[PDB]
């Protein structure tokens, strides 16, 4: 997250955590996700599509910290990793970048809501709020473009939905942002998401409800001026979700 | 990888 402020999971409760462990032993963070049932979390296929054994991932619920233990923090299992079928990774974007972790609890337990985890609702088919809406990110993702380091605390920021016709244009992104994905970028450039915020949620407030309208996806650099991040168009999935998470 | 990731792979 570029710019924004640090906080807490108590801010966004659905908020997921997931790390990968190695052959060695070793357990690093691989991306973000969201909470969409109890059962269920929701990311990004580019996430796993180099190493797609469930096996091997872990996912935190109710952590604040990147590499220590939040008060709260539950840890699952994968069960079931999906990703999407015409998952494809272009020369500079990624298509149908969307992802589905069904997790349990070496107990066999899905998430139990605390102070510290809830859900996050899903939009209506289609349903997208109008372009200018201020919407919420959120991750452990680089502070700036040009860091090697992540931060330790969670961050987030405020940025704005972004019409695609302004997206579409040349000094934007052209032709490579479809109707599949939002695009979303501060009216000043200042903020964003950036490398290690993938799989994170997008939260805008649709009707009365906050609701999870992307997934982060991809974007030029981090707070690049005519280069807004790109996101997956959650209300686009819903059949591709409601098959998967009727099991 | 595509150029313009942000992923961490990547």
């Amino acid at each position: 997250i570029i710019g924004g402020e640090f906080t807490t999971i108590e801010n966004q409760p659905w908020f997921a955590a997931i790390y990968r462990r190695h052959r060695g032993g070793s357990v690093t963070y691989v991306c973000g996700g969201s909470l969409i049932s109890p059962c269920w979390v929701i990311s990004a296929t580019h996430c796993f599509i180099d190493y797609p054994k469930k096996e091997d991932y872990i996912v935190y619920l109710g952590r604040s910290r990147l590499n220590s233990n939040t008060q709260g923090e539950m840890k699952f299992e994968v069960e079931n990793l999906i990703l999407h079928k015409d998952y494809s990774a272009d020369t500079l974007a990624y298509h149908n970048d969307i992802a589905l972790l069904k997790i349990r609890s070496k107990e066999g337990r899905c998430a139990q809501p605390s102070r510290t985890i809830q859900t996050i609702a899903l939009p209506s088919m289609y349903n997208d709020p109008q372009f200018g809406t201020s919407c919420e990110i959120t991750g452990f993702g680089k502070e700036q473009s040009t860091d090697y380091l992540y931060p330790e605390q969670l961050k987030m920021t405020v940025v704005k939905l972004i019409s695609h016709r302004e997206c579409q244009q040349p000094h934007y992104y052209g032709s490579e942002v479809t109707t599949k994905m939002l695009c979303a970028a501060d009216p000043q450039w200042k903020t964003d998401s950036c490398q290690g915020d993938s799989g994170g949620p997008l939260v805008c407030s649709l009707q009365g409800r906050m609701t999870l309208t992307g997934i982060v996806s991809w974007g030029r650099g981090c707070a690049l001026k005519d280069k807004p991040g790109v996101y997956t168009r959650v209300s686009h999935f819903l059949p591709w979700i409601r098959s998967h998470t009727k099991e | 990888c595509p150029a313009y990731s942000r992923y961490i792979g990547c």
